[PDB]
């Protein structure tokens, strides 16, 4: 895979619908938490232990602590350069009536906080809701999303479960509804919405370059997208932090931050 | 608990 800026610079001044699929390396670089992969724990868990429909199931308070502290931390991060760079790059080929779209599995919207308007968040938000009785889904942005929440969350070892009762929860605000709310977020064992998948493949099967940033071409959730892209010769620059090009028959592999590479790459 |  080529390593030439220079070379893709000329398929990037071409391209009239760019597809870049975003990673959690974008949201690492922010300094958010995704509590996955070696170290990263709350309390005593990891996502795939909070992250799943039985774990709510079982212990909703606890979950929605987790969620609850996912939420207010993000009142001190910021989008980065990666962010601001492909925001930057949607404006200004917008302008020249050409497309540039974000498929990101990040849920904590720091693309949207960055300008990005044409976004796909197959994973969903921290701060959207879904009413678990009627299905559905809200924009929240409260801090905290419920009164019985504020000052929960705690993250540290030792924390005690807050054990709130589920009808102090966040609950549905239709009218005549009052369910329970979850995140809009997908967990592990669920299906992705498919009519966002309808919508990714509709801009995969148009685009004429592809880009995977902060993730790796070969796992989830790139390798569901890219090698459709591939397979009908489209060019895709991956833009990551390892020194390994995992793969080869993808054109490009930039090294580095994204905040370092995508400024550069997306001028 | 795995599996997206
Ligand atoms: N976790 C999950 C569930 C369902 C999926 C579909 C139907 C397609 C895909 O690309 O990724 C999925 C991931
Ligand atoms: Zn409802």
């Amino acid at each position: 895979p080529s390593s030439s800026m220079a070379d893709f610079r000329k398929f990037f001044a071409k391209a009239k619908h760019i597809v870049i699929i975003s990673g959690a390396g974008v949201s690492a670089e922010s300094g958010v938490p995704t509590f996955r992969g070696a170290g990263g724990y709350w309390r005593k868990w990891q996502a795939q232990d909070l992250a799943t429909p039985l774990a709510f199931a079982h212990n909703p308070s606890r979950v929605w602590e987790f969620y609850h502290y996912r939420r207010e931390v993000m009142g001190s991060k910021e989008p980065n350069a990666g962010h601001r760079a492909i925001a930057e790059c949607e404006t200004r080929l917008g302008k020249q009536g050409r497309r540039v779209v974000v498929i990101t599995q990040n849920i904590d919207e720091l693309h949207r906080k960055a300008g990005t308007k044409n976004l796909l968040e197959i994973h969903g938000s921290l701060f959207k809701t879904r009413c678990t009785s009627c299905g559905v889904v809200a924009e929240n942005y409260k801090s905290p999303i419920c009164p019985a929440l504020s000052g929960k969350g705690a993250p540290e070892p030792g924390t005690q479960d807050a054990s709130i009762p589920v009808e102090k929860l966040p609950r549905c605000e239709e009218a005549g509804c009052g369910g329970l709310l979850r995140p809009h977020v997908v967990w592990f064992g669920e299906n992705l919405d498919p009519a966002i998948l309808e919508e990714v493949d509709r801009e995969l099967a148009h685009c004429d370059l592809c880009l995977v940033v902060g993730t790796s071409s070969v796992v989830y959730p790139a390798a569901m997208f890219a090698p459709q892209v591939a397979a009908r010769g489209v060019p895709v620059a991956e833009f990551n932090t390892e020194t390994t090009p995992a793969t080869n028959r993808f054109r490009f592999h930039f090294q580095g931050p994204c905040g370092t590479t995508l400024p550069e790459a997306l001028a | 608990h795995f599996s997206k």
